[PDB]
């Protein structure tokens, strides 16, 4: 045939400050998407690229809200909202599925952009975020886990209230992938960051 | 722009130059919604609309002189222009399908390196063109 | 039927230390609109999210002016 | 203006002039794409329409007085 159709596995998945490997739901079979974040000091303005719905802008805003709620626990800048513009890149346009595409993944992305620490890899994370530190459950973790198994990524955290999903899926996917349960975005501040702060 | 025409003569493609200095609106760089008579795309899209091929050599002007008094930058938009794998994902407001400017060869102009927008300082090469002496000016005068 | 799709008779709902549940009406029928207000430090300006109309902000300042007479 | 008229008299080609100051868009410098009755070109095409030759002495009036905001 020639060239591999995709980038080869875990050579695209590299530990970077900028990159972010998050699970995606696509109606022709879900994928995983490479989110890239760049935070060097600015003024606080958020910018978007890639035919995006505005809901991802507000989810990034909610991620900024959580980083404003619990700043000093991980070496985050004390007042960055007046001095750090945030600019994210998304490879695709909009999810037809409602809610954030991967809200806590973007929260970890801009938190790693603010702390300037590379993201851990071999862990593909996704979820939808609220304003009181509560990661509300996501429907359709089926195709997300299918994509992560296709990504070769076996460690996939989930929101806490998707724990009942772990009994209604058949076993053959559940055994091939490791699953952790989280409730706080501060919990996944320790699960995708290469150092503990 | 003589350097740009030199490069475009080397590649025998089409050459064009567009202004970017003094642009305040992202919607100047992007298009606009279809909410008025004669709705319009961006500067870049109409610049491609006057070129007839999808691989010309295109020059910018004064990319160190954008401004934006609201949230967001056109820095992220020409950062979308930067990566050819990101070129097929443009923000667009009159049009909607992201155009294929992957083959459009990119050359840029900024008089001051320091006032180029800081989200674009990645993947710039500082090749400083200094001033000119007496005899160098005389020689290029007398020659060309 | 599988897992119970919806939360049961509510004796313990989600942990709600900054928020509360809320009753409303849609065309298709009402939902429990648990308003999420997040009190972050800032410049005391009013920062809306949620694709909101203005009726929200005068109701907002009605509450704000209520507790600005009722701080302590 | 009469300077330009004199220069065209010396030129022995016909002077023209168009008060282009105060124009807010490209839609009457280039015209617009035809879609109804009352479709019209730019002012320059009007100008050289009322000049019956292809090589006139055209005098621009107020380039510095152009306005910009909408419609190209
Ligand atoms: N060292 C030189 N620097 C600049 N121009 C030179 C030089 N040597 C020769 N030239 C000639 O000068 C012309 C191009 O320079 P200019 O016209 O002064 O600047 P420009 O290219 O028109 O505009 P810029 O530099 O892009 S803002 C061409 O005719 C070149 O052949």
């Amino acid at each position: 045939l020639g060239i591999p159709r995709y980038r080869p596995d875990k050579a695209e998945t590299e530990p970077q400050v900028g990159t972010a490997q998050g699970l995606a739901w696509t109606p022709v079979g879900g994928t995983l998407l490479t989110i890239e974040v760049a935070a060097v000091p600015g003024s606080g303005k958020l910018s978007l690229t890639g035919q995006l719905g505005e809901v991802m802008k507000e989810s990034a805003q909610a991620a900024l809200t959580y980083l404003r709620a619990h700043t000093q626990d991980y070496g985050l800048p004390e007042d960055f909202y007046n001095k750090v513009d945030l600019h994210v890149h998304v490879p695709d346009g909009a999810t037809p599925k409602d809610g954030p595409s991967a809200g806590i993944t973007m929260a970890t992305a801009i938190a790693s952009a603010l702390s300037r620490r590379p993201a851990r890899m071999d862990i593909a994370m996704t979820g939808e975020v609220s304003l009181r530190g509560k990661v509300m459950p996501i429907g359709g973790v089926k195709e997300k886990l299918l994509a992560a198994h296709q990504a070769g990524i076996h460690k996939i955290v989930l929101p806490k209230d998707n724990e009942a999903q772990l009994e209604e899926l058949p076993k053959e996917v559940l055994e091939g992938l490791e699953i952790k349960l989280v409730e706080d975005v501060g919990e996944v501040l320790e699960y995708l960051l290469l150092p503990e702060p | 722009t003589s350097l740009g025409r030199s490069i475009a003569r080397s590649m025998n493609r089409k050459f064009h130059r567009i202004s970017l200095g003094g642009v305040r609106d992202e919607a100047e760089i992007r298009g606009h919604r279809r909410t008025y008579i004669g709705a319009m795309p961006g500067k870049l899209i109409h610049a491609m609309k006057q070129v007839g091929v999808i691989n010309p050599v295109i020059l910018l002007d004064e990319i160190d002189k954008m401004s934006s008094d609201w949230r967001g930058d056109p820095a992220s938009a020409m950062l979308e222009v930067l990566d050819p794998e990101q070129n097929n994902t443009f923000t667009d407001h009159y049009l909607d399908v992201p155009y294929d400017l992957s083959k459009v060869f990119f050359i840029t102009t900024a008089n001051t390196l320091q006032t180029i927008p800081r989200p674009l300082l990645d993947r710039m090469e500082v090749i400083e063109i200094p001033g000119y002496t007496n005899m160098e000016k005389q020689a290029i005068a007398r020659q060309y």
